[PDB]
């Protein structure tokens, strides 16, 4: 057990508009219908804002 | 209800129209009197204490004469419509304090520097549909507004089911969620109130309000969660109290101006306006000029009030008789 990233790279975990998320920062999309849950973690790669969570099916 | 006068204003009530002065029996009977020519106009008004008569109007010196339809004096209660802002979100976001701020102007004072604020609070939960939010928001408003120990009644809260869309359902501090059972509550209505009124003491007045919203944190930014719309009202004040306070004031130009001040040592004045009815108003303006050096005018206003049956029947009868006896052409209602 140890920390996952230096706090410098964790201070750039933000909550905002997908259109203003550049690199050197990760995006979190909070859920509305559910209070504490999250919807997706996102990271831009080539202008597109892709997810870091692998899709899981039945 | 003190008003401004162009050197004077007098009031006479027309509870019934007569043909001659030999028929003035009841304490509201009136009749217009004028010469066989058209040189002077005056009214024989039956008072509760005998016949009287207005000042004499020189028809060469009549400035303006016009009636009102009794609906130009009704005050429509300012109605609002609160709603969730679809742009932000068409539903509440769990974990956010959906506060509402009712800003009141013309609180106890009479200026607008005299302000007063009343709040509502709804902390949203997961799965809180919109109807439940409006319900809980309306109730929080009622509770915070009408605490049994809150002197002035400020606003009336309402709710509208999307099924009806017209029949607003009330929400009092005695109301309970159990009483509000529907699930398609579309919006929250807020409306003015007829403040208390006392003849000669407490004039007809209202407290203006505007629903102001507080910020919530939607996806990343602080944004207002609602919409304060000014919808067309559906309720009026029937003008009865304005005329009563008008008579109260305009009968001091014709009598006791103290109206109760030195209490045991007063005169008792009777009033013929029924506050609770609705009146249509006739108003005449004119002036008096003197001779060689006394050319200065003294403008005057003689005011009449009749009862509006909805068709302006009585006031039309007055205007007919006045025009027949004076040659004027006061336009009917």
């Amino acid at each position: 057990m140890k920390r996952v990233l230096n706090l410098g790279n964790l201070s750039r975990i933000v909550e905002g508009d997908p259109n203003e998320i550049t690199d050197d920062e990760i995006l979190v999309i909070k859920d509305k219908i559910i209070e504490g849950k999250i919807i997706d973690i996102q990271k831009r790669v080539d202008g597109k804002l892709v997810s870091l969570i692998t899709e899981k099916y039945t | 209800m003190v008003i401004s006068i162009n050197q004077v204003r007098q009031l006479y009530v027309a509870k019934a129209l007569k043909a001659n002065t030999a028929a003035l029996t009841t304490a509201g009977d009136i009749v217009p009197k004028a010469d066989t020519a058209k040189t002077t106009l005056y009214f024989q008004s039956m008072s509760p204490a005998g016949i009287v008569a207005s000042d004499k109007i020189n028809l060469k010196h009549v400035l303006y004469a016009k009636a009102t339809p009794s609906e130009a004096l009704a005050h429509k209660l300012v109605r609002y419509s609160v709603t969730l802002d679809a742009d932000v979100s068409a539903t509440p976001v769990a974990g956010q304090n959906y506060i509402l701020r009712l800003a009141f102007r013309q609180y106890i004072g009479l200026s607008e520097e005299d302000q007063y604020f009343k709040y509502g609070e709804v902390i949203a939960r997961s799965g809180m549909t919109a109807s439940d939010f409006y319900k809980k928001m309306a109730i929080s408003l009622a509770k915070n507004l009408e605490n049994k120990t809150e002197s002035t009644p400020l606003v009336n809260i309402y709710l509208i089911s999307a099924a009806a869309a017209s029949t607003d359902v009330p929400v009092t501090s005695a109301t309970k969620e159990s009483d509000l059972t529907a699930t398609d509550y579309n919006q929250i209505i807020i409306e003015e109130t007829e403040q208390p009124w006392v003849l000669g003491m407490m004039p007809q007045a209202f407290i203006p309000f505007t629903p102001q919203f507080l910020t919530i944190t939607v996806d990343g930014e602080d944004r207002l969660w609602g919409v304060a719309t000014v919808v067309t009202p559906t309720k009026t004040v029937p003008d009865g109290h304005l005329i009563a306070d008008l008579e109260y004031f305009c009968m001091g130009a014709r009598g006791d101006i103290y109206r109760g001040m030195g209490y045991p040592n007063i005169i008792k004045t009777t009033y013929l306006v029924d506050p609770g009815a609705v009146y249509d108003v006739l108003d005449i303006h004119y002036f008096y000029t003197g001779s060689n050096e006394s050319v200065q005018k003294s403008e005057k206003t003689i005011t009449l009030v009749a009862v509006d049956d909805g068709s302006h029947t009585a006031m039309n009868a007055l205007i007919g008789a006045i025009n027949t006896a004076s040659g004027l052409t006061i336009a009917t209602l």
